[PDB]
């Protein structure tokens, strides 16, 4: 029953913000030593605790997507700890929990630009019909969310290839480490996203 | 009333310029110029007194990035979505540029004598068509300088951008000048309106906002991003300092980065190459290798022919560019 | 009556000796000791008196190698081809080749105090069981000796050589120690019976002829080749030197031409590997690259399991080969 | 009629030597420059003219065999000449004519043990099956004879990997340069192989 508190607390802080991230993205700068994965996890964990629906981990030098089980294990092991079956645990990290590298930003958009003009070749479709909504259903985010927060963890100012085509209006908050990252820590930055004001435009 | 100031630096702009100058400086600078309203509310004027103020400094800033030698500069002045703003202000806005863009081919000449290139990126068509002609005029009388580069991006988003660029491309195999699987990362490059400027160095937006919205996405995924508090028509010196201080401590991660992404994106592109030559080979029945060399000849063959069709389709792509222009 | 004659060089031979030193020197020599019985008929005497003196040219030519620093050498002494002469010289040349065997084991330890290492490279099964034993014996005995390396080829041709390493290999896949895939000429080499051996830097033939009859056939196929005219039994210190002469005027093109076909064949084998690679991830629907470095492990892995196999292979092939030797 | 007069005296040529060559081998050395195609396809068609069977063309550089188009050209060219139906006289240098590189020998002997490795793993031969012979057979000379004479062109003192199995006993004739090489200087070289002396081991 311990465990149902903590999901009830984790809960409570989510829906007290004045707004939550429907997808959050966490890209890892630090290059000095290999990453935390339980580090990583446990932001993972904490996100889908507090309501987050999905949850991209981005390193550009890919070391999390040739690391995708050590990843998942962790993942699932805090998970289990935190939720007091394993199957369904599984799939619903799978769901919840996507690992990028840079060929999932301009390497895809020029797969889609692949596919759109192997269409036209094929005189089923012609170069005018493809507007800015189109060119977004052709990727492979297909019908997911953009992310509208990154949290940016290391000395590097830069998104260095992270979806760009999804973050035109995607909140870029930095922290200085993901080593011994704090729930406080966490929860300070989703303080600050749910403070941030969005004009789109207007 | 005009588009660069006339002004040196003083001592300590002078001295600290001279000091980072024994780094790597940045070649090209994007600003995000944000903030202008808010600084008319917090001034108590009228939110067309705060956009011209933005100008002002716009003009000032392009002053401080020619006397710190960066010759290439790149502005957010006007998006797609503001075009959802009240008409109040978007007639505002259009008329202020009506009037620097009138000013500037008044100020002609005096743009031969510093060389400066003005390009106006963005979907165009979505301007008052006599603001269109204003801006092809300027764009017409600037090209062929090449002393410092200004682009502005007016009825620009970034989406946009590569949707278009895309769209070029997919005219291109329609049109037989290029196939399907010749589109590639460097070539959504050359399609893009910013096909003429190299990535910039460092993307600045002010007023405290962390977001890009919708500008340079493809462009700035290496550059080194700078958001700074200060509303854009109080911008100093010493804000564009300090960016580029920013700049020179992230230049060496950044630039490492830059080129271990650059060698990755070659080394896969040629095993994709090696992989369809084995596929061609692997049918017809011949040797996957041998004295031959075959396979060798494939692959040169296989990427001399893209760049053929490539460089084909640049040139004319180049033509329609400037037949609309001309027009 | 010895296998290696005790003799210091003269001045003359001492100082060509050192001069040609200071450029590329051979580390093997292989001989063939062509025209003993031409020179028995030169001489007016018996064929078996020729064939003697070719013995006792073999110890001194060894001796003039160890001075000169060749530590290895290898010489054809009988051809399986040999066996089709007549009963008399055949029973001639076994008689000759127990006598030196036998007295090599008399003279033992005096192969201690210069670490002398005996190898008999053939199909030795084909001598007479007494001689197969004097020769296994001195084998057996010279076994573990690192100074310097006498290869007697006796009963010996190359194709059934390698003949014989192809028949090796094909024992692994039959034991499960190797799949067919895993032959490569790197192993065909490590299953020769030169295999504890480099190829020859020199491949020399007396007599005048023009052929190989059978000799190092895989091992010389860029060994620098000297004809010489002179008979065997004749072979002067001034003939070996002439004939290394040659190999240090084709040493540079030699080596290059040695390096571009191992340069060569290595990439040959990458590219093989790579299109295995592609084949396998063609099928199972994957990707054939990605930041996954999928393939690059696949890569990795293929080679390393290779690696693995043939140690393994090579292990049981020595127990195998140790095992003859000890019974 | 001048032709049928020089087919003849060719012809007779050959025929008056104590033997000829069946299987000519020609195995260019010289890298300085890139080798001289209208001096090896007179080599060529001499030793056709002659009465040499089949004719290997070796060069350790592979220059040749990516090169084949240009020396067959060349050969029909001036075999055509000298014998004053253009498939017929293709067909026959192709049947005659045989240009090898390095892969030819031991590259090919590895392809051989493969291809009987993979017998023994099908449960089809044992490896005690695999004598001399049979190897011989399973190699890519097939029916074919071994080459008896090798003509060795350049100032290297080497086979540099010309069909090592099939050499053993060929004769090694050498000459300086194929480079404006005469027909007596060839005629010369098929004098000393009509000369020599087999013994076979006996
Ligand atoms: C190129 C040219 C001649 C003129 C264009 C450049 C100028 C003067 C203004 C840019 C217009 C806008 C909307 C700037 C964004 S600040 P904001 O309006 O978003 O203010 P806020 O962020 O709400 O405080
Ligand atoms: C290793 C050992 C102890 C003895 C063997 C070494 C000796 C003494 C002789 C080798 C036997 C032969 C046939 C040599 C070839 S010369 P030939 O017979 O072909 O003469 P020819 O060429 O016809 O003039
Ligand atoms: C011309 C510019 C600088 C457009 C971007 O600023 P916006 O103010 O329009 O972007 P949002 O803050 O509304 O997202
Ligand atoms: C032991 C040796 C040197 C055998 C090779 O010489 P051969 O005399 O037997 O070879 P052929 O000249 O008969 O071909
Ligand atoms: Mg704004
Ligand atoms: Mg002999």
């Amino acid at each position: 029953l311990a465990a149902a508190h903590h999901r009830m607390r984790w809960r409570a802080d989510g829906r007290s913000l004045e707004k939550l991230p429907v997808h959050m993205g966490l890209v890892i700068t630090e290059v000095e030593q290999e990453p935390s994965f339980s580090d990583i996890a446990s932001l993972v964990v904490w996100c889908m605790a507090v309501g987050i629906s999905y949850i991209s981990v981005y390193d550009h030098q890919g070391i999390f997507k040739r690391n995708n089980s050590r990843l998942m294990d962790e993942i699932l092991k805090q998970q289990q700890e935190l939720l007091g079956d394993k199957d369904d645990q599984v799939l619903n990290c799978h769901l919840a929990v996507k690992v990028l590298s840079p060929e999932d930003g301009k390497a895809d958009i020029v797969r889609a630009a692949q596919d759109f003009c192997q269409l036209v070749a094929q005189k089923q479709k012609r170069p005018t019909d493809l507007d800015v909504d189109t060119l977004a259903s052709l990727l492979s985010s297909n019908g997911c969310p953009d992310p509208d927060l990154v949290l940016k963890f290391g000395p590097v100012d830069a998104t260095l290839g992270f979806l760009p085509w999804h973050i035109r209006l995607t909140e870029i908050v930095s922290l200085p480490s993901h080593l011994n990252i704090s729930y406080e820590d966490f929860f300070s930055a989703l303080r600050q996203y749910a403070a941030c004001e969005q004009r789109l435009g207007k | 009333m005009s588009w660069i100031k006339e002004g040196e630096l003083s001592l300590w702009e002078r001295f600290c310029a001279n000091i980072i100058k024994a780094g790597p400086m940045p070649k090209h600078i994007a600003f995000i110029m944000d903030g202008n309203r808010r600084y008319a509310k917090k001034c108590q004027v009228e939110r067309q007194e705060g956009h011209s103020q933005g100008f002002n400094k716009l003009a000032e800033t392009l002053r401080w990035c020619l006397n710190l030698g960066i010759l290439e500069v790149t502005v957010y002045a006007f998006s797609i979505e503001n075009f959802k703003r009240s008409k109040s202000e978007v007639d505002g806005l259009m008329d202020l540029a009506r009037q620097k863009f009138s000013r500037l081919m008044e100020e002609k000449e005096k743009l031969q004598k510093h060389g400066v290139c003005i390009r106006v990126l963005g979907d165009l068509h979505l301007l008052p068509l006599d603001l269109q002609e204003l801006i092809a005029q300027a764009v017409q009388a600037t090209k062929n300088y090449n002393k410092c580069f200004l682009n502005v991006c007016f009825a620009y988003t970034s989406r946009h951008e590569i949707s278009n660029a895309v769209r070029e491309m997919a005219w291109g195999v329609e049109q037989g000048l290029l196939d399907p699987s010749d589109i590639s990362e460097s070539l959504l490059d050359k399609c893009l309106y910013t096909n003429r400027s190299p990535h910039p160095d460092i993307l600045i937006r002010t007023s405290g906002e962390v977001r890009l919205s919708d500008f340079l996405l493809w462009q700035t995924s290496h550059s080194c991003l700078v958001f700074q508090p200060v509303l854009w028509p109080e911008y100093t010196f010493w804000n564009l300092f300090e960016a580029i201080l920013q700049f020179q401590m992230n230049h060496s991660v950044l630039q490492k980065a830059r080129d271990m992404y650059a060698e990755e994106r070659k080394r896969q592109q040629l095993e994709r190459d090696q992989a369809t030559v084995t596929e061609q080979l692997l049918r017809e029945g011949l040797q996957a290798s041998g004295d031959a060399q075959l396979r060798r000849t494939r692959l040169h063959k296989l990427s001399a022919r893209r760049e053929e069709r490539v460089q084909g389709f640049l040139q004319a792509l180049e033509l329609k560019r400037a037949d609309w222009l001309a027009r």
